């Protein structure tokens, strides 16, 4: 298991979780509601908006421990955004899985990370054979 | 209790609050300096001409 | 039944300590401040 | 006469000096600080009975 | 079986990926690199976008199946951002899977994507207890 947080700020379309322990660490959710027309039909669209951030204290020099080194702390953030049809949420998972595994391949096992793109990673849609 | 959560609010609101005010600040600091230093090159001018 | 309020006054002021952590960010925060200024005031003979 | 002739240089000099005197006792004055808050819990134990 | 695809445009940035098959849905992996000197440590910034596009039709009218009645696709778009320093890929990797496991919970589990919220979401944060 991990940490659990605890919702600090709520709102009808704003709710933000952070670490008791750590009040750095943060989970922000907001979600846009709107209403799209299409072609004769009209369309309820959500986006849903997602920010985790960590502060954090990046390389510790080569491999010692000691006190007087309390190097500047960075921030990490990942940021996610998604946007579709309300009823087409059963499909919009399924792509959502598929970006999930997507992303893994380039950069969880990839050095996406790093800064380098591998053009023959193997990329897969949401559709199956 | 719904009172007690709507209360935070007041924090981000005294903290625009204090942008505006330094953000004022600096701007009458930067007038008094800008001042200052076209004073000082009339006077400069003046005084060689 | 319950302890006594004094003694939980007691152990809690016995309890009680700095945070070693937040002592060394708040720190690390303070020194680039004022290397920051250091910096900044690095110029002031430059203006006299 | 010639006495009062003397603002041509007395104002301004010294304007000019409670300027540099401002502009850096502002700078000098800076009073910096620095602070952080925490929510870390204190446990007691309870006896079981 | 989901279905490969091969790249279509490559950059020295990015890198987009479309089906052969359908090429309305993509994938693109764009990414911005950046050197810093916060600490007297070089600190290199790597953010990528990373935007998957998949434009399926409109749901067909409930309880009706002509064969082909035609609907305007509505766009389904999740955009990802991961921003950090290149020396954390060790740790970075670390609360993307809570990141993933975090909105799991409250969307994918949930029912975010339906406009919704709840406080009570059980999230969990990346440091461990």
């Amino acid at each position: 298991a991990n940490k659990p947080m605890q919702p600090i700020t709520s709102t009808a379309n704003k709710i933000v979780w952070s670490d008791p322990t750590r009040l750095s660490t943060t989970f922000s959710a907001s979600l846009l509601r709107q209403r799209v027309k299409v072609g004769i039909a009209e369309l309820n669209n959500v986006s849903g908006q997602y920010v985790s951030v960590y502060k954090r204290p990046a390389p510790k020099p080569e491999g010692c421990a000691d006190a007087c080194v309390i190097m500047p702390n960075e921030n990490q953030s990942i940021r996610t955004v998604i946007s579709g049809s309300a009823e087409n949420l059963a499909t919009l998972k399924a792509e959502w899985e598929t970006h999930k595994r997507n992303v893994d391949t380039l950069f969880a096992s990839g050095n996406a990370g790093l800064g380098f793109l591998d053009p023959t990673a193997a990329i897969v849609s949401s559709d199956t054979t | 209790s719904s009172f007690l959560d709507a209360l935070g609010y007041l924090g981000s609101l005294i903290k625009d609050f204090k942008r505006r005010r330094f953000f004022l600040n600096k701007a009458h600091q930067r007038i008094r300096n800008k001042l200052g230093v076209s004073f000082a090159e009339r006077r400069s001018q003046i005084v060689s001409k | 039944t319950f302890y006594s309020p004094k003694e939980i006054f007691n152990r809690l002021k016995d309890s009680l300590v700095p945070d070693t952590g937040l002592v060394t960010q708040v720190w690390a925060d303070n020194n680039t401040k004022r290397m920051d200024f250091l910096t900044a005031m690095a110029e002031i003979p430059q203006t006299l | 006469s010639l006495w009062l002739s003397f603002r041509y240089e007395i104002m301004p000099l010294y304007y000019q000096s409670q300027d540099v005197l401002d502009v850096i006792a502002n700078s000098t004055s800076e009073f910096m600080t620095s602070r952080d808050f925490v929510a870390k819990a204190i446990n007691i134990g309870i006896p079981l009975e």
